[PDB]
């Protein structure tokens, strides 16, 4: 009572700060941008009133009610009409919560009625449904209107109000609902699961249930990595006047954050200068910098850079489509770093979905039906390739996938669409992704005296659907062995600067993020003797963060093909296709088709993107032709 | 200082024994120890009392304050108050340990006495813990600890003093 | 630059219980050679700065001078910490060191130890009228005049009084005055039996 | 009877013969070079003006002067406002072992560079120590004959010294009460030499 | 009143036990064991103690008898006494510690256990001691200890209603207590539970399977449900062998027959064990143990001591016992700055002749490893080894269940009869053996699991016994799988007069010695200690190669590659055993394992020399 009034007074004092002005300005912006939720940083509250912050974090529901009442009063003070516009104003929290930073494993009963910040992966989402807040009813006979308020266990002030609408007045005269005058709010439920890398040994990850209401709905979709700030509550229930004493617990969100680069003017200037510095060296340097811990497979790295940059998809006025996504296949001998390159792309690309041939199915790749959590409605859940829409799917052990499962990949690889015709569902799903696949030859170890087609053991149509195919061979050469051995041993000797000698990597880890914003760019990575060697360092390495920003900026450019590039590409395609037995030893790894011409155009466009050029010039076309020439032919040894 | 040295200091306290031998007055450097006569009481330092008991030459008598009623009143008073209360001996814990370990056959109700002394010790240790926490949390420069015995201080003195030294250096960083 | 001296320091830091490792002769020689190289380069730079009036070399001279000072500091700290451990040896074991421990010490360290031992003996002799007071004994408060001791290893004749000695053989037990057994107990030759 | 030279990193100057201080000053510190530095380009041939380098604290302290002739010093991220705010929320959950073993000693020596944020660095170091005292005192004085690896995991070097002192006090009293403090024993060094 | 007086007297007796109990003698000293433990735990913020039943019996035999016969009431009284004693030991308390906390009292005894099969009806509501194996654990859920209820109509509230422990519910008041006059009557069932007024504790549910040796012949093992709460929650995981003290109890659900209850038999009830104490069986490190482990690691011949301790019953196989020791300790897992991982686990394959103790070696490593799973290749499937997708009975949704390599994460999986495994099942293990993850994309689940385990496999050759004439036809495995093994041993049962006589005498003496009472062996480490020593080293030490050791390894690797390349050219057949970069990293792992045995931060040239000798005897011998 008196404590609630004092808390409301304190919160009103906190938001009226013109006498530094951060929250007075924030509320003005809230009004201007047509919002009804203000995000408050608990660090400022802690600075100005420590006791009020501790109470807010430890007695969450009452303190949040007082905070929201104070916010409504303040907004009304700035502008009364706007305050009348909205039923309620909400408060979200951010900053550092100390020990309240938890995961779904560490979120225990001791955090009940507290504000917590949870970090995890979204596994399940639900449909948005309306929830009645205030009901308005009219009496035609008596010409008067009556209002009703509803609340449940999920509201800030929990009370189990009745769901039945009024139907008649105290007088027998009947009542009719004014739906356009009533108030409803959106409601959704999600599940957040522990990050698998953080789980203890042998343990499947734990999960927690979260409730999103109002604006927070649809802020997260399955597959996202999120940070949710909310309040922890138990939902007690009874049946037949009996309670089991065991209660479900939910997190009632007040803020949802994602874990889209943010660009400062200095970074933009750095990117522009980097693009301007060299004409031909940008692409080569970027490709050299891709996966530093792997000794060079230089052409493969250039191809992977092209895949990350991509081409430009064409939409024609008639409605026909030409894809811009570049697909790559790597077939190789054991232990040539195929899986490591796939893992690097998984770690670096903005949207990358891992998959194994033996551990995946067509259903799991495309989409699955099941009963809706509510009403038991036949609903669809996205598979790997739909989750990878406008992203990358990395398929390891591609040769192990079943033929029937493999066939489901053709339509996505070529057209970019998934057709679902099952369980009384007819849908066309967008799966516009780039496929990066790794495989072994039929005999495990490539037989140089057999032909590429006999070693690869795949149908010509599937091979045709791949923009580039790379045969990676392990040839015992003493000089190459020396270089690779030096690189590998240097990698294994490395010790990160923070760690001490003798330290062992733990299996699992506690929560390390202690704030919503990370308390912690340079173009070139700082030289390390072990990571780079004692060589004179003539070749410089671009840093990971700068590479991530630069590739993001370049992916948005759409280079336009020019007449000279088109002429060169056409002539080179004619030469590639006409040439039969161009070298008598030489054999074609994949057939040359009009898809090869489209691949040339795609690679040239990606190269032009790397330079941040608005036009595709002859140098880009030459690079694409060089890549295709390297990839499409292999010498066959004669015994 | 370690605990053995605090016990060494405690061993200089006077207790009463009944010997079973005859001896003339001894002129020790510390001071005279009166004649010893079988069956009659005499006052000696605690170290000599323990030694003579271990050699089967004397029977020890409990100190006046080693009484269950008095000790119960003292424990209740210690629990009621906020500061440290004055103790019956400046080495009550050491005297209790030595006497009850070596002469329980001579001291009736030794178990109750040990339990009451343990209660008092626990209460006083908790009060000292509160004092240290208050000293650090409120950033004091000085404190008063009256009626606190040497053994109680020595139990955690080094830790507290080292922490205070570090805290003082952190408080005086900005002075050039 | 000063990474060899850092190795010198790290070796000692890794053993915070006072044990004496083998003297790091090669590390010390490396540090001294580096110091000489730095000094020669600085001398050339200083001569050029005087001759041609090039100011731009002064920061380099300062950098090299700081590196030299750092090397000196690490060397001296290493040597001094070793001296502290050697000093502890005298009070923990006695005036005559086991050969195992002697092996780790350098010859100059042995000379330092002998000088310190002589000085301590002189001081202890000067305290009293005759023989002074040997303050290396009586390390703990005394409880009983006599104690029971068990021989942990074969040691041979051990003099109780000038007239009489007793043979120390493993697993024999003796009831003896404490002041005659303290030193052998501290050396791990006897064990104090409490019953 | 072996007592290493003690640390003086919290004072105005560190101790010349302190191994801990030498290790602490070995740690790096970002700097910006305010003058061309000839004949040292090999180690980082001249180093151009305005270059950004990481130098050991001892080397930065040697070259630094109040007028910023040779170089200017920037604070590590750990001592900047972003992390100072994290410390204020709850100093008991931050891992000071990973964020610099000599967290207090290093931060104390940063005050020599006359940064505009000196008062804030100083106040943060004090509050962090005060806010962590109770847990250090309780764990050190109540973890008896137990595994302490999880109790000292997040403590820095200075705090680990206090923890060892607290454990020593707890152990000594327990030995005295159990009657083990009266036996004459082989010296500590002898035990670690002849039985280890 | 009389019942209150009896309860108060019993609580007083428990309090006096806690205040007065002592351990020691008048020759040495005395310690108030339980009072001191309570004081230290409360100061640490851990609000629990563990009480020995033998100590309580020594203080007061009747109290122990009551606690055994009627555990619930007397345990509640003991907890109240513990709370009282905790206040007195810590009573002047610092700010923010005003409110006295509840104390959970755990129970421990020295009595012999009893089996699940022996749990009969006459033991209902009694204290029982049961051994078993944890096979399943639920998620941590919230169980109310105290509730507040409010009236829908009048808002009249009843506060601080105590809840029964265990799997027991509560019946709400039927009618409200408000005044009948003036107000319209309150409705039936007017009370609802106030969410924010409820005090909750963490709870868990477990399945305890009977010990494999206790199962009657020809029967499927039985299991029992366990209820854990507060600090007993999340202590054990599936695979742990435990002995539990608890209350044999019955689920108390609603009295009403809601949903028209229609049981196959009448008056039947569901049993469970309310857990009061857990003891993990060998089959945190104390400072004494840690000192002993440091002593072992410093022995100049520690490598020989550990090797002699591995399957001491097997007569020979010294090189294979040395390689198994390296596998048990493992290498150093690393993560490079770019995010790519290098595995530290070691894989070993024994391919050889029948009756050469290959299966006996695998059985030993299952017992010796801190985490160990034994499976058969014939009895395995692709989903069984890695992970499965299946329907949840309660939820009506797809879930995931881990296989052998999820259960063995952080340890070793022993795959016997590796040759009998189907090719489609064998191929499912490639990702887990190198990337140490399991990728699943099925039935709407897209996730990745950890499978950081070492593979120890045994198999026979193609023709049963290794035939030297058949050459490369003896091996059937693909190059892809074989390159994932750090060491490959070709075991050939060599017939020699001298060795055969020695082996026969060893085997006979082993069978006669089965009657002898067990005795220690001076030069070996018992399995229990070796198991703990391995776990200690793996957490404490991750070594690295020294710069000098790396140069030695680089030069020998180049020679090895040239020799393998030359051998294939001369024979005109590509060899079955490949020598790749994986084999270079294998030698690094074996060198690091040898250092980890000695708790050394850096692997030396001698470590690399021994690692290269092991590689020579195992894989190069096979490849040539
Ligand atoms: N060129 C290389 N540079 C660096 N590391 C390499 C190189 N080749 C192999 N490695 C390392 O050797 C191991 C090769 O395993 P990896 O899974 O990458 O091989 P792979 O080509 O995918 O084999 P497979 O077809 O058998 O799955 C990894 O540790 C990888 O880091
Ligand atoms: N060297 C040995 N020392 C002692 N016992 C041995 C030895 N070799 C075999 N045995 C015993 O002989 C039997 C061999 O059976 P086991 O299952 O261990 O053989 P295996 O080599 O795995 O054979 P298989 O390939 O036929 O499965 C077991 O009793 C084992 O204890
Ligand atoms: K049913
Ligand atoms: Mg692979
Ligand atoms: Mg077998
Ligand atoms: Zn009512």
């Amino acid at each position: 009572d008196v404590e609630l009034r004092e808390a409301q007074r304190d919160y009103l004092d906190f938001l009226d700060d013109e006498e530094q002005g951060i929250y007075q300005s924030k509320v003005r912006e809230l009004i201007s941008d047509n919002q009804y939720r203000l995000i408050v940083n608990v660090n400022d509250l802690r600075r100005k009133n420590e006791k009020r912050a501790n109470r807010l974090l430890n007695n969450a529901f009452e303190e949040l009610v007082a905070f929201q009442r104070a916010l409504k009063d303040f907004v009304a003070s700035i502008d009364a009409t706007y305050a009348k516009q909205y039923e309620e104003f909400y408060v979200g929290l951010e900053g550092s919560f100390g020990s309240k930073h938890v995961s779904p494993r560490t979120l225990t009963s001791c955090f009940l009625s507290c504000v917590v910040c949870v970090e995890g992966i979204v596994t399940k989402c639900s449909l948005v449904r309306p929830k009645v807040v205030r009901s308005v009813h009219y009496c035609p006979a008596t010409k008067k209107t009556i209002e009703r308020r509803y609340s449940d266990l999920t509201t800030l002030v929990a009370f189990p109000s009745s769901s039945v609408y009024p139907t008649k007045d105290e007088e027998n005269n009947p009542l009719e609902t004014e739906y356009g005058l009533s108030v409803y709010k959106d409601h959704q439920t999600i599940t957040i699961q522990e990050m698998p890398e953080k789980a203890p040994a042998g343990q499947l990850p734990r999960s927690v249930d979260v409730i999103l209401d109002d604006d927070l709905v649809d802020k997260a979709k399955p597959g996202d990595r999120v940070q949710v700030v909310g309040t922890y509550r138990c939902l007690p229930g009874k049946k037949g006047g009996y309670t089991s004493g065991t209660f479900r617990t939910v997190l009632i969100a007040c803020n949802v954050k994602q874990m889209q680069p943010s660009f400062s003017a200095e970074d933009i200037a750095k990117i522009k200068k980097f693009s301007k510095t060299r004409s031909k060296d940008i692409f080569d340097q970027l490709a050299k910098s891709l996966a530093p811990s792997i000794h060079g497979h230089d052409y493969v790295k250039k191809a992977i850079l092209c895949l990350l940059l991509g081409g430009v998809e064409r939409d024609l006025e008639n409605g026909s489509h030409i894809r811009g996504d570049i697909n790559i296949l790597l077939i190789g001998d054991p232990s040539v770093a195929k899986s490591q390159l796939l893992r690097y792309v998984l770690c670096t690309a903005p949207r990358a979905i891992p998959t194994t041939g033996r551990g995946s199915s067509g259903v799991g790749l495309t989409a699955a039906v099941t009963t809706d959590q509510e009403t038991g409605e036949r609903r669809l859940e996205a598979g790997a390739m739909v989750l990878a829409d406008r992203g990358v799917v990395c398929i390891d052990e591609f040769d192990k996938m079943s033929d029937m499962d493999r066939t489901a990949i053709h339509e996505v690889m070529e057209q970019g669409r998934v057709t679902i015709a099952k369980a009384g569902i007819h849908a066309r799903l967008n799966a516009r992704c780039s496929v990066l696949a790794a495989a072994n030859p039929v005999y495990g170890r490539y037989d140089q005296y057999k032909t590429p087609m006999e070693n690869i053991g795949l149908q010509d149509s599937l091979l045709s659907r791949f923009d580039l195919l790379f045969i990676m061979l392990d040839q015992m050469d003493p000089e190459q062995d020396r270089e690779i051995s030096d690189h590998v041993l240097r990698m294994h000797r490395y010790r990160a600067p923070g760690e001490q000698d003798g330290d062992a990597m733990p299996l699992g880890s506690a929560v390390d993020i202690l704030a919503t914003d990370d308390p912690n760019t340079q173009i070139y990575e700082k030289h390390d003797n072990l990571l780079h060697g004692t060589k004179k360092k003539k070749e410089k390495m671009v840093s990971a963060a700068f590479m991530k920003k630069y590739i993001h900026v370049a992916k948005i450019i759409k280079p336009v093909l020019t007449q000279e590039s088109a002429t060169y590409i056409a002539e080179e395609y004619s030469r590639l296709r006409s040439q039969d037995s161009m070298s008598s030893d030489t054999a074609r790894t994949s057939p040359v088709t009009a898809r090869t011409l489209e691949t040339l155009i795609r690679l040239a466009t990606a190269h032009a993107k790397a330079r941040m050029s608005k036009t595709v010039d002859l140098q880009d076309a030459e690079e694409a032709v060089e890549l295709v020439q390297y990839a499409y032919f292999k010498k066959v040894l004669e015994k | 200082m370690d605990a053995a040295e605090v016990e060494f200091l405690a061993e200089k306290e006077l207790v009463t024994i009944i010997p079973n031998f005859s001896l003339d007055k001894i002129y020790l450097i510390g001071g005279d120890l009166g004649p010893f006569n079988p069956g009659l009481p005499v006052e000696v330092p605690l170290w000599l009392a323990i030694n003579l008991k271990q050699r089967q030459k004397c029977r020890l008598l409990p100190p006046e304050w080693m009484d269950v009623e008095k000790l119960e009143k003292m424990r209740d008073h210690e629990r009621k108050e906020e500061t440290f209360t004055p103790m019956p001996s400046p080495y009550y814990m050491e005297l209790t340990k030595l006497l009850l370990n070596h002469a329980s056959d001579n001291i009736p109700k030794a178990d109750e006495i040990r339990t009451l002394v343990k209660d008092m010790w626990d209460t006083r240790i908790a009060k000292l813990r509160v004092s240290a926490d208050s000293f650090v949390r409120q950033q004091e420069a000085h404190a008063k600890l009256d009626n606190l015995t040497l053994m109680e201080i020595n139990t955690s003195g080094t830790f507290l003093t080292q922490a205070l030294n570090h805290m003082y250096k952190l408080r005086t960083n900005l002075q050039p | 630059f000063c990474e060899k001296a850092m190795e010198l320091i790290r070796e000692l830091h890794r053993a915070p219980e006072g044990q004496l490792p083998a003297f790091n002769e090669d590390g010390l020689r490396q540090v001294l050679e580096e110091m000489k190289a730095l000094y020669e380069q600085n001398q050339s730079d200083v001569n050029e700065a005087k001759s041609g009036g090039r100011s731009d070399l002064i920061p380099t001279i300062k950098f090299r001078h700081c590196s030299l000072l750092r090397n000196r500091r690490c060397t001296v700290a290493y040597l001094y910490d070793r001296l502290l451990r050697i000093r502890a040896l005298r009070w923990e074991y006695g005036s005559v060191l086991p050969n195992a421990l002697r092996f780790h010490m350098a010859a100059e360290e042995m000379e330092w130890f002998n000088n310190y031992k002589r000085s301590l003996a002189t001081y202890m002799r000067s305290l009293g009228g005759d023989e002074g007071l040997d303050i290396t004994q009586d390390m703990k408060p005394p409880k009983s005049l006599y104690i029971e001791v068990r021989c942990l290893k074969d040691y041979g004749e051990f003099e109780v009084d000038d007239g009489t000695s007793v043979l120390l053989k493993k697993n024999s037990q003796h009831f003896l005055p404490r002041w005659k057994c303290e030193q052998l107990i501290r050396q791990g030759v006897l064990e104090h039996i409490l019953s | 009877a072996y007592f290493r030279v003690e640390s003086g990193a919290l004072g105005p100057e560190e101790n010349f013969l302190s191994l801990d201080d030498i290790l602490m000053s070995h740690e790096k510190l970002p700097v910006r070079t305010e003058t061309a530095m000839p004949r040292l380009g090999a180690f980082f041939n001249a180093v151009p003006q305005g270059s950004k380098l990481e130098l050991p604290l001892w080397l930065a302290k040697g070259l630094f002067d109040n007028k910023r002739r040779i170089l200017s010093v920037e604070l590590p991220k750990i001592y900047q406002e972003g992390w100072r705010t994290v410390f204020s929320a709850d100093p008991n959950v931050v891992d000071l072992h990973k964020m610099g073993p000599h967290f207090y000693g290093f931060g104390s020596q940063l005050l020599h560079f006359d940064s505009p944020e000196n008062a804030d660095i100083s106040q943060s170091l004090l509050q962090t120590f005060i806010g962590r005292f109770r847990r250090i005192m309780d764990s050190s004085q109540n973890a008896y004959n137990e595994d302490t690896s999880a109790l000292v995991a997040r403590l820095d070097e200075m705090e680990r010294g206090l923890f060892q002192t607290g454990q020593k006090g707890l152990n000594d009293f327990q030995c005295w009460e159990k009657g083990q403090a009266s036996q004459i024993t082989a010296s500590n060094l002898v035990q670690n030499y002849k039985k280890r | 009143d009389e019942g209150q007086a009896r309860k108060s007297q019993l609580q007083r007796r428990f309090k006096e036990f806690l205040r007065q109990y002592r351990v020691g003698t008048d020759r040495t000293g005395f310690t108030f064991k339980y009072r001191d433990e309570l004081k230290r735990h409360y100061n640490l913020g851990e609000y629990w103690i563990e009480v020995e039943m033998e100590d309580l019996a020594s203080f007061d035999e009747d109290l122990a008898d009551y606690l055994y016969k009627q555990p619930a009431e007397h345990l509640q009284l003991l907890e109240e006494a513990a709370k009282e004693v905790a206040d007195e030991v810590t009573r002047p308390r610092p700010s923010g510690e005003e409110v006295l906390q509840d104390i959970q009292v755990m129970l421990k005894s020295d009595a012999s256990p009893s089996s699940i099969r022996s749990l009969k009806s006459d033991m209902m509501s009694h204290l029982v001691k049961i051994p078993g194996i944890i096979i399943a654990a639920s998620a941590v859920r919230a169980k109310a200890t105290r509730i507040s209820i409010q009236c829908r109509s009048c808002r009249n509230t009843l506060t601080n209603i105590a809840m029964r422990p265990g799997l027991e519910g509560y019946a709400l008041p039927r009618k409200c207590n408000t005044d009948q006059a003036g107000r319209p009557k309150c409705p039936l069932d007017p009370y609802f539970i106030m969410p924010d007024k409820c005090k909750c504790v963490d709870f868990q549910t477990l399945k305890l399977q009977e010990l494999p040796d206790a199962v009657p012949h020809g029967e499927m093992p039985r299991h029992m449900q366990l209820y854990c709460d507060r600090y007993l929650c999340d202590k054990v995981v599936p695979g742990n062998r435990v002995t539990i003290m608890g209350i044999y109890s019955i689920k108390k659900f609603g009295l009403t027959t809601s949903r028209g209850r229609d049981r196959v038999g009448v008056g039947i009830r569901s049993s469970y064990i309310r857990v009061l104490g857990i003891q993990v069986d060998t089959d945190a490190v104390s400072p004494q143990e840690e000192e002993e482990f440091r002593r072992l690691a410093a022995l100049p011949n520690v490598y020989e001591v550990i090797s002699k301790s591995i399957a001491p019953s097997i007569f020979g196989g010294t090189d294979m016992k040395k390689a198994i020791a390296c596998l048990l300790f493992g290498g150093s897992r690393k993560r490079l700055p770019d995010g790519l991982t290098r595995r530290g686990d070691i894989n070993l394959l024994m391919l050889g002749d029948p009756g050469t103790a290959k299966s006996q070696l695998l059985k030993f490593v299952e017992k010796c490893s801190p985490i160990g799973v034994y499976t058969s290749g014939k009895g395995s499937s692709a989903a069984g080894l890695t992970a499965s997708v299946m329907r949840d009975p309660s939820s009506r949704n797809f879930i995931m269940e881990g296989g052998a390599m999820v259960l063995a994460d952080g340890g070793v999986v022993c795959i016997d009869e590796f040759d009998k495994m189907r090719e489609d099942d064998r191929v499912a293990i490639h990702e887990a053996m190198e990337q140490q993850t399991i990728s699943i994309a099925k039935a709407g689940i897209t996730t990745t699991l950890n499978s950081r385990c070492s593979v120890l496999a045994a198999a026979n050759s193609v023709f049963g016994r290794w035939d030297e004439t058949k050459g490369e036809d003896n091996i059937d495995f693909m190059p892809t799988i074989l390159s994932r093994f750090d060491m490959i041993f070709i075991v050939k049962d060599e017939h020699n007069e001298e060795r055969d006589v020695m082996l026969a005498k060893h085997v006979i003496t082993l069978h006669v010695s089965a009657l002898t009472q067990t005795q220690a062996v001076e030069g070996e480490i018992d399995l229990a200690k070796l198991k703990k020593f391995i776990a200690y080293c793996r957490v404490k030490c991750g070594p690295r190669l020294s710069a000098e050791a790396a140069e030695k390894l680089k030069n020998r690797y180049i020679i090895m590659r040239s020799g393998a390349r030359q051998h294939e050219r001369d024979s005109d057949r590509r060899s079955s055993i490949p020598i790749t970069v994986r084999q270079l990293e294998a030698i690094v792992r074996i060198a690091e394992a040898l250092s980890k045995m000695k708790l050394q931060p850096f692997a030396t040239e001698a470590d690399v020399e021994e690692a290269l000798r092991l590689f020579q005897v195992s894989t190069l011998d096979a490849a040539l």
